């Protein structure tokens, strides 16, 4: 209540603090307790191989050179008291670009504690890495992690761990992407060696299930609405050579353009996908009914019927097998 | 003058009476402009004129009975707000030619303080209506580490009038309706921290937009129907016409969901364009089965009367589900 | 330290927080804006880029001094030290002050204490735009600036220059691509707020849309798809399917066109010009889609118990569009 | 979750071919090392293998005598034991390291171990 | 070597120092001389009509008051000493975006003379605009400057020169545009007078010459190979109706869509270019072969002789005229 | 463990502490160590001609003036003293943009050792150019370099070392590009003579070898089946105008499309590539597969048997030459 | 790795054109260097050109008199010697530079040095 009381005490506090010094420097380490609360997941990108993720990121650790007596209340402080503190060297090792959000000022909380506990919190924007396997895409499970580590503090000097355990990470359930699931998150902590020393380690990840609706109106079921528009050939009289020889241009046509307008979606992977499979097999039904004309236009200067029933039965049975395989 | 003597023994990093009752902060908005409303990122960017009015007592002077009017040099000196919008990917403060900030003090320790800033603000869309569809977005305004013990906030009487949502005009959209709110339960995890939200309903503007979305579609439907006129004889003449309107409609719905890349949400426009590729679809599959009966010219004659009068009937049950 | 005295005592009892003549007399700024480079103007943004010398004079008596030397030239960073307006652009969307080798400021003080402040600056400013006329419209791209602190009873803005002179756009600084600058008119009104009543400059530029690329990108390719259409007529109707591929290309070529030129128009509610003339072309292409139709539906019945149908249609159809492009043309560019 | 069985140690007095074959999430485990453990002294990084790419490292010791190298195939990683000394006499085993897990030398970054088969010579 | 004598000398060298007031103010100008090392011209943008440089800009001039006796060496001293001293306002009037890089630190130096001179060297990025003349595209030649100008001092103040002269500007032999090559460079100095008084300026040219082999591939060969393929028609029976007209409706829609795809990877010029010309030519030819058939079947219910003959022979006639005119 | 004595110690290292002298000014060169650690390759583009790379860049010196005794421990710092020490000015002569991470803290190490060693760790991203030979593409090795170079200090003042000589740098085997193997990589040290000087230089090296899998899969195989296509109309009767011309027409514009596309995915460069060469051969095949059918229907009014065999088979020998040359 | 063989130097009183042959990894070397070594005398730039552009530079004693180009077919580059004079009787090299190695002017900063012909007059 009294404020020149308050300020007094900060200012004995901050009086002679050296920010280059640690907590408990040349003592044990400092332990740091780490919280989250997920905002967002905004986006993930297959092309870059990323997620971009907002989070408030909160840092739990006692300091007793900032101990106060005589106040029995925590200080919250203005967030420009965090640059005349020390703060952990706290960093995302698969980050590809963060930033704190600064308006209307920088999105920093600093809470003092009389033991000496300092709660620092911030808000994060990041762009992290996430190698993605995408054998099975889009019927594929991804792994995507969230690495914190310290930079420059060893396990000499500074200790991380999950501030509650298993309930350290809030608002998983915030997560609405249209694309994926959360099926599952998970807490790690290790310690992490480096030829300069061991290093504490946090880990988040998060396992990431494809929604299939997108992909079946995208791309499956057009390439299946392709695939029996060539079959319509086999019931046209085979004097009808224009009409024939057309269905079967613009079926094979339009089976390549949609593979290769697909794979520009994509990452430049060297391997075949799921999809990939599915696309190779309606080709290959749709060229060879086109070569099924061109045989039966080669010996008329049966094979029809055969064709009317052998192509749709066949084409159940490719189905039948990819979607048991991979589902 | 005493303007220093104010500064001297001002305590920046505390908030006024940190001991005591929560500050009350008036809050004001003032829209300015509102764009790059995009439905694939799920978000649109607004600048606005932030007014925030709170009372300290240790600004307090009684030399003169006239409000200061300072610039943007005497903001660093003061204790402020920590206000920051909740919703934004990213916002920014505008420079040009100086800080966009103004400080006006009064002489019983009333602060007025005004900001420039352009934030880009993610605003969830349903799609399920697209493109007759209305979007409500929000702007949430929260303290960001003192809890409702030490900031309260609350919309200032003058919000009702300088909110300028009514002055804004939208290329795509149109604000039918505005609303603010104030939540005093968000309770996040440091505690509890009033929120102040402003919602504005988005309507999308029917019109030439709407008809260029719908209109290749039904071309290539009535497209398909010529060849009911066309006589069976000419064999190329009519799998050639019923061949391109289904591939063509195939490569409108594979272009339409690629404008939109994550949209996995079931759409009114994608529900239509599946409509219209049944019926050209079965336009050819009616030439087919007429084609290998006559190894009949009545279904030409009916097919002329039944798929008009099927997809006129089938556009009055879609549009009235969409309206 | 014969000059280094003289600037030490200009800043000894100096407050930069305080406008000159605090309290009392308004504060005139003058004003004047020399455009280096007009930039692209964005329809589907409705926003411009534009390079200027924006240009401020203002009397400051703190700074008077008594020297040999009429005009002190002084380094850029001396201008965080005195006092400076707060002017700021209403409609800038996102506006840069260029920093390349030295922060780009000018700063002058005179005998008198008059103050010359110039910086360069690169300023993106809304422009909203009609396209009902488009492509053939014309649109008036405006520029307000004023303080963003002072209202009108403290400082106040003046062009330096009269008014038609203070803003000078050389010829050589054009680098608009599809856009060509009238001129600029110049005017001061104001405005209230909550925060109290304020000066507003404002400046228009007059720009008038080249209709070059719009008349071969989109024009071209539609008369001569309606062209391309009517050649069928000519053809016998015997060969049903050649003339079928006719109709349904012609079509399929006007769809593609019509996407395409909404695709960097931004997406209005209204129909602009070129819409009209699209959906016109549209009509003509379909309708000769029709024609066949009919002639092959007829040709039937009589075959059941050289077309007729044919005759009109190879004149009619090449002067109803002929006269259709006298009347479009004759209206949108009367306007 | 990844399984290591080795195989083709054994007693000689001359080139050998340890193998390594891996199964399961191997994806998330990019990078497979061979370590080799001494009786009394320290377990000794030997090479390691990134499973795409084939990216190579070894220890000075055994650099231009071992060589290691892999088929995506069967899943196999293989060290190629040639021009043997009785300093090689050690329990060689098989590790799997995490994408993020650190320095390649260091065993306790290594999650997943095999058996370990016995080299005498 | 002694380095408290070093540091001496270099205190008091900055004690007093006066960074608002250029060397001898109030005096004659200060010349400033520059020199240029180009690093590299990244990329050429006809569609925001622009280049992108990256040099390294040196400056040089006296400063008498940082003339320091008793050391027989040149000071090289830390970049972040430049904060302290007075430095030229120099600026690129025709840039649009520039920057200094800043990994690992500041890309500056400062090298002191003992009679005063500076050594003040920047790594520069810019992007400058380069308004290019697209009539004869693209057969063009463009003329793309770099103009260095004083912000603040007049010619009363301070002037530059090409320091070397014709030698200032090093490192052209290392631009390497795929799609231009610099036929020439060439310094200018001049003054530049404006309301607020004369200033010096100085500016860098390049002669570009676009390479036209990209272009011959690209647009060129695919627009005679349609052309060419319209004149398959001729050879083909005029009863033929279906295939004539095919080949007719499909050459000229190619044509169409070659040309509209072009000019949406250029900027939105009104006028006609070089390659438009062409394109149009080509239009026309292929537009004509339908035509022709169109007479033929206007009449039949020896022109298509005539037509195998006339039209290649007319096509290489307006190629003769098209590219003498032009190369 | 007394941080009063370490306070102490520290203050007394900074007290007259002079940033802008390099260690052993005017005294022989200091030595610089310098280690890599590679954390990621994220992209390599070509049609910017360049990679962008994230790194540990660790550098080790000596600095006397940092020497303490009296406490056997190295001292990590809070990574704001780096703004209090001098340290080299280093830069990236071939980079593009790159900045060094700034979350939670800026990205940065410093640890002391008593006999004055400084450790300065910092984590960057850089975009860094690299001029690509694409006249084997996509079959193509490129080297992509990093040049790591003195700003402003001479080999007179500074000296760059590979501290450890080939295991300085690390992580080569984290690098996972999908289109990319890193075949090998080097580490040169030199000395590069500019007009200012000699300057130290360290240059980091990898050797890229595409895999072909994608480009089989995205542009070959289309570009084999299109040809394939192309051979449907030798089994097709020569009265079947209507077929035969739409089978040329689609598979020769096909062939067009493709290339088009393909050219628009790369930089515009003049020469022709290995990809480009293949499309011109599977071009010319299915265009004289057309004009063998317009010679057929040219005399109409044994050609096409010959056509069946003499296709495939010259199309096998066009394949066995190309994949030979370039493989 | 490049191999640089030049020919056509030899005595003469008058136009003379030595040529530079390059063969192997010439695209990491992008530049060309012609150097003389008179007698006593240091090594001495005199003329450099990119093979791609020709982008060309001459020290001033030969400025309008010596002429470089290349054909890139051959992978050659020649020194048009005309107007000869007593100063120009030197060993002309060849010599190949990095795209990153500094000054034209330097011979320290090439790599790849041509046998040399000796040329007198
Ligand atoms: C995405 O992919 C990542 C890997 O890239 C997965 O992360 C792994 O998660 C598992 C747990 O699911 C981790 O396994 C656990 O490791 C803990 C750390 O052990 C290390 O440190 C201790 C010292 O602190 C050492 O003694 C030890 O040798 C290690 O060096 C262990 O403590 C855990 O042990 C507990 O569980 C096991 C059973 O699993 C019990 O047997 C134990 O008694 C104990 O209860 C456990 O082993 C693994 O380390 C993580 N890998 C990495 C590289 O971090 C993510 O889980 C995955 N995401 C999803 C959603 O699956
Ligand atoms: C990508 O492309 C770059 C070039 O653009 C390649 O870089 C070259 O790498 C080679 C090595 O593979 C370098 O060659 C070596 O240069 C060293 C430096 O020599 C200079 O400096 C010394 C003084 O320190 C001078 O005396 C000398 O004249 C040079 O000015 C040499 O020390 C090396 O010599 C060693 O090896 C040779 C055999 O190669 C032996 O004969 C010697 O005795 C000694 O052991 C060697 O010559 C070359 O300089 C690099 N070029 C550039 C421009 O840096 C990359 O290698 C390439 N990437 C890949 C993966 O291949
Ligand atoms: C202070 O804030 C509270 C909570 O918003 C509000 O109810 C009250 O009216 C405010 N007081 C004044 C004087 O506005
Ligand atoms: C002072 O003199 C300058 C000289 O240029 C003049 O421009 C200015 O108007 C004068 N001031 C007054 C108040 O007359
Ligand atoms: C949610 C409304 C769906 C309406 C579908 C109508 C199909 C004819
Ligand atoms: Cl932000
Ligand atoms: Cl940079
Ligand atoms: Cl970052």
């Amino acid at each position: 209540g009294n404020m020149s009381f308050v300020k007094e005490t900060v200012d004995k506090l901050l009086k002679g603090y050296d920010i280059r010094l640690r907590p408990d420097f040349g003592g044990p380490p400092v332990c740091v307790g780490m919280n989250i609360d997920i905002a967002s997941i905004d986006m993930v990108s297959e092309v870059n191989m990323d997620y971009t993720l907002t989070m408030y990121f909160q840092q739990y650790w006692r300091d007793k050179r900032l101990a106060y007596s005589g106040i029995p209340l925590n200080l919250t402080l203005d967030n420009r008291v965090a640059d005349q503190l020390w703060v952990p060297d706290t960093y995302f090792l698969n980050d590809k670009k963060s930033f704190v959000h600064g308006v209307t000022v920088k999105n920093r909380m600093i809470r003092l504690h009389p033991d000496g506990t300092v709660l620092y919190g911030l808000r994060i924007t990041t762009t992290a890495a996430c190698m993605m396997d995408l054998r099975r895409y889009p019927l594929d499970e991804q792994n995507c992690t969230l690495e914190i580590e310290s930079y420059g503090y060893t396990t000499d000097d500074i200790e991380f761990y999950w501030r509650g355990g298993d309930k350290a990470v809030t608002g998983v359930e915030r997560i609405e992407l249209p694309q994926f699931s959360i099926v599952e998150h998970r807490l790690v902590s290790r310690n992490v060696v480096f030829a300069t020393g061991a290093y504490p380690r946090l880990s988040l990840s998060f396992r990431l299930k494809r929604n299939i609706g997108y992909f079946i109106l995208q791309t499956y079921m057009p390439s299946i609405l392709i695939t029996i528009l060539s079959w319509v050939s086999f019931w046209i009289n085979y004097d009808a050579s224009a009409a024939r020889v057309a269905l079967g241009i613009t079926t094979v046509l339009t089976m390549t353009t949609i593979n290769t307008h697909l794979r520009e979606t994509l990452p430049k992977i060297p391997y075949v996908k799921a999809i990939d499979m599915y696309l190779m097999g309606c080709f290959v039904f749709v060229f060879l009914a086109l070569l099924e004309y061109a045989f039966v236009n080669y010996i008329f200067f049966a094979i029809d019927r055969w064709s009317r029933i052998v192509f749709p039965f066949t084409f159940s049975l490719f189905n039948l097998v990819y979607w048991l395989y991979y589902v | 003058p005493n303007l220093d003597g104010l500064i001297a023994g001002y305590a920046r990093n505390f908030r006024p009476g940190i001991g005591g009752p929560p500050v009350n902060v008036a809050l004001a908005l003032e829209v300015a402009s509102i764009d790059h409303i995009s439905e694939a990122n799920m978000e649109y960017t607004m600048t606005v004129f932030l007014h925030q009015s709170w009372r300290d007592s240790r600004l307090s002077y009684n030399h003169t009975n006239e409000t200061l009017g300072l610039d943007s040099r005497f903001v660093d000196k003061l204790w402020l707000p920590d206000t920051f919008i909740v919703n934004a990917k990213s916002a920014w403060f505008h420079d040009v030619t100086v800080e966009n900030k103004l400080i006006r003090l009064q002489p019983d320790g009333v602060i007025l303080y005004s900001i420039r800033i352009t934030s880009t603000v993610a605003c969830d869309m349903d799609l399920a209506k697209y493109p007759m569809d209305e979007q409500e977005c929000m702007l949430d305004l929260e303290s960001y580490g003192y809890s409702s013990e030490d900031i309260v906030y609350y919309w200032s009487e003058s919000q009702e009038h300088i909110h300028g949502l009514d002055k804004l005009q939208l290329a795509q959209f149109t604000i039918t309706s505005y609303r603010f709110t104030t939540e005093l339960m968000n309770f996040k995890s440091a505690g509890q921290f009033p929120r102040l939200s402003l919602h504005f309903h988005l309507r999308r503007n029917r019109g030439v937009y709407i008809i260029q979305s719908y209109m290749p579609s039904v071309l290539l439907v009535a497209m398909s129907w010529v060849s009911f006129w066309i006589s069976q004889a000419a064999v190329p003449a009519r799998v050639s016409l019923g061949i391109t309107t289904v591939l063509t409609m195939t490569t409108l719905m594979v272009s339409a969901r690629s404008s939109l890349p994550r949209a996995s949400a079931i759409k009114a426009l994608d529900v239509y364009f599946w409509i219209c590729y049944v019926f050209v679809f079965a336009a050819l599959v009616e030439y087919a089965f007429a084609h290998f009966n006559a190894d009949a010219d009545t279904i030409d004659i009916y097919a002329r009367a039944v798929f008009p009068a099927a997809f006129a009937a089938v556009n009055v049950i879609y549009w009235a589900a969409y309206a | 330290e014969n000059f280094t005295r003289i600037l030490d005592s200009l800043l000894d009892g100096y407050d930069n927080r305080l406008r000159p003549g605090f309290g009392g007399p308004v504060t005139e700024v003058k004003t004047d804006i020399y455009v280096t480079s007009f930039g692209p103007v964005s329809d589907v943004e409705m926003e411009y880029t534009m390079d200027v010398f924006f240009r401020q004079t203002w009397i400051d008596k703190r700074l008077k001094y008594d020297g040999p030397i009429e005009i002190l030239r002084l380094n850029n960073m001396m201008v965080t030290k005195v006092w400076t307006p707060d002017t700021f652009f209403r409609n800038g969307k996102k506006s840069v002050s260029h920093n390349m080798t030295a922060p780009n400021k000018l700063f002058r003080i005179m005998r008198n204490g008059t103050i010359l402040y110039t910086m360069r600056l690169t300023i993106s400013a809304e422009c909203p735009m009609r396209l009902v006329d488009f492509p053939m419209d014309g649109h008036a791209c405006p520029l307000k600036f004023g303080s963003y602190a002072y209202p009108k009873s403290e400082m106040i803005y003046t062009w330096t220059k009269g008014p038609e002179k203070s803003v000078e756009v050389p010829k050589e600084s054009s680098s608009l691509v599809q856009y060509d600058l009238i001129g600029q008119t110049v005017s001061s009104e104001t405005i209230k707020s909550i925060t109290g009543e304020y000066i507003v400059m404002t400046v228009y530029f007059h720009l008038r849309r080249k209709m070059g690329y719009f008349m071969i990108q989109t024009y071209i390719p539609c008369i001569m798809t309606v062209i391309l259409s009517q050649v069928s007529f000519w053809i016998n109707k015997e060969s049903v399917p050649a003339r079928t591929v006719f109709g349904i290309t012609t079509v399929l070529t006007m769809t593609t066109l019509s996407i395409s030129a909404r695709h960097s128009l931004p997406k209005v509610s209204y129909a602009t010009a070129m819409d009209w003339f699209i959906a016109v072309c549209f009509a003509f292409v379909f309708s000769a889609l029709i024609e066949f139709a009919a002639v092959n539906y007829f040709t039937n019945i009589q075959m059941e118990k050289t077309s007729k149908i044919d005759k009109y249609a190879r004149i009619l159809f090449p002067v109803t569009f002929g006269a259709f492009n006298m009347v479009y043309w004759v209206v949108y560019l009367s306007k | 979750q990844v399984q290591l069985v080795e195989s083709g140690g054994g007693l000689v007095q001359g080139s050998l071919r340890l193998s390594c074959a891996a199964s399961g999430h191997t994806f998330n485990y990019p990078i497979m090392g061979w370590f080799r453990q001494a009786p009394g002294k320290e377990r000794e990084f030997v090479g390691a293998i990134s499973w795409s790419g084939g990216s190579t490292s070894y220890a000075d010791s055994v650099k231009d005598r071992f060589t290691i190298s892999r088929d995506n195939a069967k899943n196999t990683v293989y060290l190629e034991m040639n021009n043997l000394k009785p300093e090689d006499t050690a329990v060689y085993y098989c590790a799997a390291k995490g994408r993020y897990s650190g320095g390649l030398y260091y065993p306790t970054n290594y999650d997943y171990w095999g058996q370990g088969t016995q080299v005498t010579v």
